[PDB]
């Protein structure tokens, strides 16, 4: 252990396991062993001192870093095998306290208990306040949400890419988000969510959206679809080439207009396209020349964003056409609350139709109250509460799990100083009649995510369409 | 003690195979053993 | 038929027969110039 | 699904006088198709254009000119006029 | 063949701090697909000499 | 069932194969229904 | 149509205020949990002293676990019923539970009072580590917190160990859901 | 694709009448006023003005569907009063109230600006 | 080989006979609609204009069908094709000249799906009778299918992104068969358990509990508003 | 049986918002008034854009969206400007719309912030409210944004860009004397700025004979219209809608009788 | 990418306050004090600037 | 020359190694991009870590269905060499045989 902590002859990833009851000492130096760093504890005291923290604060222009902690023997990597022999204190503030005396031989301490979470799970606020299946479901929703997938999304020509117009950093963040770069590349918008049974259109996990907010760009996004095509001379009898088919060039052509294509057979950027339009004009010589143009789908409606021409790995003429389609939130689009409450937009009500507070604030999204009791997503309620204080206090709330400094009572106390009901409730007025609602509605800023599942991407219809000539049965046209 | 119930028991009733997961009997007593734990 | 070199962003005219290679930079990634047609966007 | 399946390692009529729901469905559908095919309507219809609604009016009036041949399991059959059966609605 | 002897889908106690307890896919893949914890590191290996 | 002091009328088994060879197809018909009803009614559900 | 339009006047919601309970209720919950731990500790001491006699048809381990599980179950039931009784008529959780629209009595108690004991395969959290549930406990720790008794509610927030044990207990629900969803259709397509 | 034009919420299409009156056969002196391309703004204000009339036995409005742009107002009056008269009177009352409200608001602005 | 075409899940019997793709069907995400009846399904205008129903030309509808013919595919509702007595199909979008499109009794006009059309709506997995119920079409201006909250119970549907299958019967025989056998009202009670398969749920269930409380009082203006939504109301206001 | 006798008391009047009280009015009238402020007050906003060149990192229809949201000076011109549907012209013209033009080219190492100041209109009456300036897309050296747009009359019911209000606070019965809302614990609710209750008081005594009256409003304007103009335009607009309905209703009655 | 022109919830102009807000932060004003100085009274308007991420500043780091 | 090895982006052998954020931007690459993937025919391919039992370690198991009462296996693999792993099973036959 001493040599490992000093890194003299044993590297930090080597694990030494002694089976005291079995007179066995196993030293594992092989690859693929999962391990994690744990602070070393000696004589019920942490080896980490303020001097190390000060040197870690002065990280810049000083070159002091994590490697200096390992070399100092303050922290070491413990693997799943060695953990059996390790007596791990959850926190130095209470687990190694002589007053508790639960164990007097702690060997290590957790740096922060929240580091057991993954990437998607670290995006959940107050996960310790949510039911475990909802944290699992959010981990999937976080991967299906919309935001900015990468900074160079304008240069990249990915086959499918959804970029949110106005992504925002969450008003209630988890400390891990600073390391996940969720602040620089957010995937959602802080929405004023009201939990109310407003005319029943939000029933059964449905959501009601403010049409005036959507008109202002709320959750608006741009969908980029990249189409790739190349011309290959494989087989001397066939020679495909990009060029717009012409009556004299091709023996047979449809009445569809090819005027969108340029003399090079490629559509130009800034041109509107639909299932009736051709993005690439390709023709192959027959063993006259037939046309093998690339048409868009009937659902594809957008504008040509960029068209590149290059020579691919095969050396053949290759081109990629990126079509831009703007997806405005509409009935049926799926949304997620960052706490596993996934739901489709049921209806959109304008600002005058939505219920309003005494200050004239109308919720951006209204969710059904029955979604919370069965799911027990109290972390959502606490996030909605912490977000209301955050927006008023002008500070990004910290929702890191297992943190004793933040609790519902402290959040309620702060909210009381901003002139709001300590539990987040507000007296809402019905937008249709102006009468106060008898029950006070829980409303506040909650981080919502738009999922890639748009209704326009799934709606389809079939009525006497193309059939297979051999099987005489339905097939996609 | 545990007994097979639910979907796997319903599966055994439709899949009547020679070896069930929890073959068992429900034995009833006639005389004093019905009312006396010692005789039972 | 004008293409923009992806590296030097210089407008060059290219035919069907000549290669995609940039006239001066030699870069082989070219982007078609935006259409001259009028495209109307409703501010909604 | 297989791992869980095996778990190896880890006059003289005997039929009822009431018209069945199935008979009513087919009778109405068949009569509606006939009406849509310009067949004469056995009931005086006023302001009606849907052949299916017209067939329902004929059924309520018991004027549908259709006979149901109910096949018995022994191969025999019973011919019951729609006007003879009791309508379940 | 190995996974047939013991079900690997359950969240084993040894996953503490090594694998995310919540982050797993729904359906046929529950507990088969896992994600490393933020501080989880995997040994690169070196000569035992 | 042959043992003394053991009720030969009410004593039964959950193994439908045993009921078939010991009591017969009609006993199975009643036994299968009782076992099928128990699994359905165990959680309080009901089927006609 | 009639009631959904009346619901615009009355309104319905759910929020933090419904999860809150009186300080008296929290004290009753804390006292009940404290009593349950002491009772479990006494059962543990009796087993360690060989003063616990196995029940007929059960071994000592089964008898010990049965006694410990019933104590923790009674504590959850007592804490839950105490919380449910303390709720006001205005409490929106009660309004939905009473109507039967969604949620249940257990949900109220888990949100407000006590989440309770977490089970894997119908038994307490197994010793995945030899003689231990996690590296934070002592070996042979049969205590409630060690074996996965979550004394905190979702409002109070689970401790680090309780969170992993609740993820272990919830994984079984995710697996069983996937299994039931896949093999239920099979029984019907065969019956037919 | 299916999104309706935003102007359809307030513009009448070719051959669409702003208001159509249907007599309610269920009760005498009852009529159903269906107003196209209108919403709660006119439905609620007219309903309240009708309720203030003592000769109006019933006055209520509803939107058949929030995605549609129609409001149906049912009005029942006493045997000596006709619903069409109550509806016209209610509208004149609102026009009068708003006219007086405009004049008083203009005066209030001048008073606030002057002192 | 020949035998290879017969064997397997994709073979003739299992892949082309016991199950197969069907025309006149559409699928999209379902969304709630408390304003539609339990037996009514809201359909996108694009789906309704794409799907068609073949109506036989009769003197009762000759004028109505001739109008739909001249409206054609460009204007909804319209029609896609005309089938003459000879059985030949004519596309209306190719030549909408009325001189050539005059109808006569016996013709068949493939008009677009419209309000009141009977359709079979299904959600998979199809585990029982109530998983495929007959519904009346209602055109709505958005790409989603609308379902009443009550019918979500038999379909086991939840509006978290679920999709459902809509099938349109192509003849009066099947259309009447659905009307008389599979419509949602006839499916209210299930023979499986001698009880209603669908009930009041969520907002309506929590609100009815509150609404039925002894201390809930409604003013004249409130009562008259609620009575507008009571289609079964006899028009007489009860004594308060 | 007839119209109410409403009275107005203005509490605040600035260039940003107007606060006023309306008394002796029905809740439906008071509510319909606030609804008109949001959805029925006409203003002039960009609704059509032609982008000749756009080298910025934001796509053409995203730039067009930002331009639509920009408020334009339309206090007096909106009254005389016609709707494109109502005007007798063929297309966009001064009688139904205002032309806007923007042409910004960056050739400096310093990033060029395109703002509402860069928008030049053909009519001095219709100009961006800011002419700090509203931020539009930022151009790097060699990037440019060149476009022309048309602003036309419309109201918030069509699109939120035509809504002249930046928030319409509306309140009535601040003391809850009508008990339209029932607090579980009145001591937990903060007092309304319009409330007239003492420090120890929590709610006014229930008034079974009371009815909603003395409506409190705070109309904040985006800048397109002065806050007082919004209310005057709304009241006259609401009156117009009712007068139009009365006219069509009269013709219907006259046709049936 | 860039600051919203209108506040989603109420429609208040915030598209002209971003550079002002950054100026206040540079002047040592707290995030709350900066929002108050700009007059963003409603928490919905504060949410706009407090949660905004001006990614256009990073996108401008790439050549045209 | 013997061939070409696909390079993991931002690895010590990648061109985007040690480059400052400005250099990555000049190369049209995102500074925040974590790398750790391969570009194969233009498609970003990520290698999912495969979980398997540890080699060179004795594990004793019991199989209820097998004839063996207990079995001690060892998946022996040579030190960073001879990738084909050979497994030896030392099994104890059951006592219940007739
Ligand atoms: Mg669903
Ligand atoms: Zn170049
Ligand atoms: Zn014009
Ligand atoms: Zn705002």
């Amino acid at each position: 252990r001493k040599l490992r902590r000093q890194m003299d002859i044993i590297v930090s990833e080597v694990s030494m396991i002694r089976d005291i009851r079995e007179r066995e000492i196993r030293i594992y130096t092989d690859a693929g062993r999962i391990c994690r760093p744990l602070l070393i504890v000696e004589k019920q005291k942490l080896l980490l001192k303020k001097r190390h923290i000060d040197q870690l604060k002065e990280r810049e222009y000083n070159n002091y870093s994590w490697q200096d902690l390992v070399a100092s023997g303050v922290v070491e990597y413990i693997d799943t095998l060695e953990e059996e022999t390790v007596m791990l204190a959850m926190t130095p503030d209470d687990l190694q306290e002589k007053e508790v005396a639960y164990c007097s031989t702690y060997t290590h301490c957790e740096i922060h208990p929240s580091m057991i979470l993954g990437v998607c799970a670290s995006i959940i606020p107050f996960p310790d306040h949510n039911q475990s299946p909802r944290n699992t479901y959010q981990s999937a929703m976080g991967k299906q949400a919309m935001g900015v997938y990468i900074t160079n999304f304008h240069v990249r020509m990915d086959t499918l890419a959804h970029v949110l117009y106005y992504p925002q950093k969450p008003l209630v963040t988890t400390r891990s988000m600073e390391y996940l770069r969720f602040r620089e590349l957010p995937a959602g918008i802080n929405s004023i969510v009201a939990i109310a049974s407003y005319t029943g259109y939000n029933q059964e996990d449905s959501v009601i959206m403010n049409r005036s907010a959507v008109d202002r760009g709320f959750f608006r996004s741009v969908f980029y679809r990249s189409y790739k095509e190349q011309e290959s001379k494989k087989g001397f009898d066939q020679e495909e080439v990009f060029e717009k088919p012409t009556r004299e060039t091709c023996q047979g052509m449809r009445h569809a207009i090819y005027d969108k294509l340029d003399d090079d057979g490629l559509i130009a950027p800034g041109v509107r396209v639909s299932g009736d339009d051709v993005i690439i004009g390709k023709t192959v010589t027959l063993p006259t020349k037939r046309d093998c143009s690339t048409f868009l789908r009937t659902s594809e409606t957008g504008i040509v964003d960029q068209v590149m021409v290059t020579l691919n790995q095969e050396g053949y003429k290759f081109c990629k056409i990126r079509v831009r389609s703007v997806r405005i939130p509409q009935i049926g689009d799926k949304f997620a609350s960052r706490h596993g409450q996934k739901g489709t937009c049921g209806i959109q009500y304008r600002q005058e139709d939505m219920p309003f507070t005494c200050e004239g604030i109308t919720p951006d999204i209204i969710i059904n109250p029955h979604a919370i009791p069965s799911r027990m997503t109290i972390g959502h309620l606490i996030e909605c509460l912490q977000g209301k204080v955050s927006a008023n206090k002008g500070e990004i709330g910290d929702a890191t799990p297992f943190n004793d400094a933040v609790n519902v009572q402290k959040i309620s106390n702060l909210l009381s100083d901003y002139g709001y009901h300590l539990r987040g409730n507000e007296v809402l007025y019905n937008g249709f009649t102006g009468r106060k609602i008898t029950s006070q509605i829980f409303i506040g800023p909650t981080y919502y995510q738009r999922l890639k599942h748009m209704v326009d991407d799934k709606i389809h219809s079939r009525a006497r369409g193309p059939i297979q000539i051999l099987n005489r049965q339905p097939m996609e046209g | 003690k545990n007994v097979t119930l639910g979907v796997p028991r319903l599966k055994e009733l439709i899949n009547i195979s020679k070896k069930p997961k929890t073959p068992s009997l429900t034995v009833f007593l006639l005389g004093q053993s019905a009312r006396d734990a010692e005789r039972a | 038929m004008i293409y923009i070199c992806g590296e030097c962003h210089t407008e060059n005219e290219i035919k069907s027969r000549d290669p995609i290679r940039c006239r001066e930079c030699g870069y082989r990634i070219m982007y078609k110039k935006r259409t001259k047609r009028l495209v109307v966007f409703d501010a909604r | 699904e297989g791992l869980d399946d095996l778990e190896n390692a880890e006059q003289k009529r005997i039929t009822t006088p009431y018209m069945t729901k199935y008979e009513r469905a087919r009778v109405l559908g068949t009569r509606a198709l006939q009406i849509a095919m310009c067949a004469p309507v056995m009931v005086e219809l006023e302001g009606e254009t849907d052949p299916l609604l017209i067939a329902m009016k004929e059924l309520k009036a018991r004027k549908i000119p259709i006979i149901i041949r109910r096949y018995l399991p022994d191969g025999s059959y019973e011919d019951w006029g729609v006007d003879e059966l009791i309508i379940s609605d | 063949r190995d996974g047939k002897l013991a079900k690997p889908r359950q969240l084993h106690n040894t996953l503490w701090g090594m694998v995310c307890p919540a982050e797993t896919p729904e359906g046929h893949a529950v507990g088969l697909v896992k994600n490393l914890a933020l501080m989880a590191y995997i040994s690169v290996g070196s000569q035992p000499s | 069932l042959s043992e003394k002091d053991v009720d030969p009328v009410r004593t039964t088994s959950n193994d439908i194969v045993e009921i078939f060879t010991v009591l017969g197809i009609e006993a199975v018909r009643k036994a299968l229904e009782r076992e099928l009803y128990h699994v359905i009614s165990f959680d309080g559900s009901y089927v006609n | 149509t009639v009631i959904n339009n009346w619901l615009l006047i009355e309104g319905h919601t759910i929020g933090i205020g419904d999860s809150i309970a009186d300080s008296k209720t929290y004290q009753d919950i804390q006292n009940t949990i404290k009593k349950a731990k002491q009772d479990v500790i006494e059962v543990i001491e009796k087993a360690h002293n060989n003063e616990l006699e196995p029940t007929p048809g059960n071994t000592l381990r089964q008898t010990f676990e049965n006694q410990v599980n019933r104590i923790l179950n009674d504590a959850r039931d007592k804490t839950g019923s105490s919380a449910q009784k303390s709720l006001s008529e205005y409490n929106n959780f009660k309004s939905m539970v009473v109507s039967g629209a969604k949620g249940s009595k257990i949900n109220i108690s888990q949100v407000i009072a006590v989440v309770g004991q977490q089970n894997v395969e119908g038994k307490r959290i197994p010793f995945g580590f030899k003689h231990r549930t996690l590296p934070h406990f002592i070996k042979d720790d049969y205590g409630p917190e060690s074996r996965g008794f979550v004394e905190n509610s979702y409002l109070a927030g689970l401790t680090p160990t309780e969170f992993f044990f609740h993820a272990m207990g919830g994984r079984e629900g995710l697996i069983d859901t996937a299994v039931k969803t896949a093999e239920t259709g099979y029984i019907q397509r065969r019956l037919i | 694709m299916n999104a309706p034009p935003a102007f359809e919420s307030f513009l009448l299409f070719e051959g669409e009448k702003k208001i159509t009156i249907n007599k309610d056969t269920k009760v005498p002196n009852a009529c159903l006023f269906t107003i196209n391309k209108e919403d709660h703004t006119l439905g609620n204000i007219i309903k309240s003005q009708l309720l203030k009339d003592p000769q109006v036995l019933f006055a209520g409005y509803k939107v058949p569907h929030p995605l549609e742009h129609k409001i149906i107002i049912r009005v029942q009056t006493t045997p000596d009063y006709s619903p069409q008269e109550a509806f016209t009177n209610a509208i004149t009352d609102l026009i009068s109230e708003l006219s007086l409200l405009e004049e008083r608001f203009r005066v209030a602005i001048k008073d606030k600006q002057e002192g | 080989s020949l035998k290879q075409r017969l064997k397997g899940k994709e073979g003739r019997v299992r892949g082309n006979l016991m199950g197969k793709r069907v025309d006149f069907s559409a699928r999209t995400v379902i969304t709630p609609d408390p304003n539609l009846s339990i037996d009514q399904v809201g359909v996108p205008r694009s789906i309704a204009a794409n799907m068609t129903f073949a109506e036989i030309v009769t003197p009762f509808n000759i004028d109505r069908l001739q109008e739909l013919v001249r409206r054609g595919n460009s204007q909804y509702p319209g029609a896609k094709y005309i089938i003459r007595d000879n059985g030949d199909r004519i596309d209306l979008r190719f030549h909408p000249k009325p001189s050539d499109l005059h109808l006569q009794t016996g013709y068949k006009v493939e008009r677009h799906m419209c309000d009141g059309d009977i359709v079979i709506f299904n959600r998979q997995p199809t585990l029982h009778k109530m998983s495929m119920m007959g519904h009346r079409v209602r055109i709505l201006p958005w790409s989603t299918f609308r379902l009443n909250l009550s019918v979500t119970t038999p379909y086991n549907a939840d509006f978290d992104g679920d999709e459902m299958n809509l099938h349109l019967p192509q003849s009066l025989e099947t259309r009447a068969e659905i009307q008389e056998l599979a419509m949602v009202p006839r499916m209210i009670v299930t023979p499986q358990s001698n009880r209603p398969v669908m009930g009041i749920v969520q907002d309506t269930l929590t609100a009815v509990r509150k609404f039925t409380k002894r201390d809930v009082f409604l003013e004249r203006g409130e009562v008259m508003n609620l009575l507008m939504f009571l289609s079964t109301w006899d028009g007489k206001v009860p004594q308060p | 049986p007839y119209a109410n006798q409403p009275t107005v008391r203005i509490t605040e009047l600035t260039d940003e918002n107007v606060k006023f009280i309306i008394e002796n009015t029905d809740l439906a009238v008071a509510n319909s008034i606030r609804r008109v402020f949001i959805a029925e007050v006409p203003i002039i906003a960009i609704d059509w854009v032609q982008i000749d060149a756009n080298s910025s990192v934001l796509h053409d229809e995203f730039i067009a969206h930002r331009l639509g949201l920009i408020p334009l000076t339309s206090d007096d011109i909106v009254d005389k400007l016609q709707y494109s549907r109502d005007c007798t012209c063929e297309e966009f013209c001064p009688e139904c719309s205002v032309e806007f033009t923007l042409d910004v080219r960056c050739n400096e190492d310093q990033t060029r912030h395109v703002t509402s100041r860069d928008l030049i209109s053909n009519s001095p009456r219709v100009i961006p409210v800011t002419s700090d300036d509203i931020l539009i897309v930022k151009l790097r050296k060699g990037q440019e944004l060149r476009l022309r747009a048309y602003a036309k009359k419309g109201f918030g019911k069509e699109h939120a860009k035509w809504n002249p209000t930046a928030g319409v606070a509306f309140e009535y019965d601040p003391d809850n004397a009508l008990r339209h809302t029932v607090y579980p614990k009145p001591e937990e609710w903060p007092k309304s700025e319009y409330s007239e209750l003492d420090e120890d008081e929590s709610q006014a005594p229930y008034d079974p004979n009371g009815k909603p009256e003395r409506f409190y409003y705070n109309v904040e304007s985006c800048g397109s219209l002065r806050p007082e103009t919004i209310v005057l335009s709304a009241l006259s607009g609401l009156k117009k809608k009712l007068s139009d309905l009365q006219t069509q209703l009269s013709h219907e009655i006259q046709s049936d009788v | 990418m860039i600051i919203p022109v209108r506040c989603f919830t109420c429609g208040k102009i915030v598209g002209n306050k971003w550079e002002a807000y950054l100026g206040l932060l540079q002047a040592e004003y707290t995030e709350g004090d900066a929002l108050d100085a700009l007059g963003l009274k409603r928490y919905c308007c504060r949410r706009m600037l407090l949660a905004h991420v001006d990614l256009i500043e990073k996108l401008l780091n790439y050549a045209p | 020359f013997i061939g070409k090895i696909p390079i993991m982006l931002r690895s010590t052998y990648c061109l985007l190694n040690g480059l400052t954020d400005r250099d990555l931007c000049e190369l049209n690459e995102c500074p925040l991009d974590p790398g750790g993937y391969f570009i194969i025919n233009g498609s970003e391919k990520v290698l999912i870590a495969q979980e398997k039992m540890a080699t060179n370690t004795v594990y004793v198991f019991a199989k209820k269905d097998s004839k063996y009462a207990y079995t001690g296996e060892c998946r022996s693999c040579l030190e960073n060499s001879s990738r084909p792993t050979s497994t030896i099973w030392v099994s104890m036959l059951a006592r219940g045989g007739q």
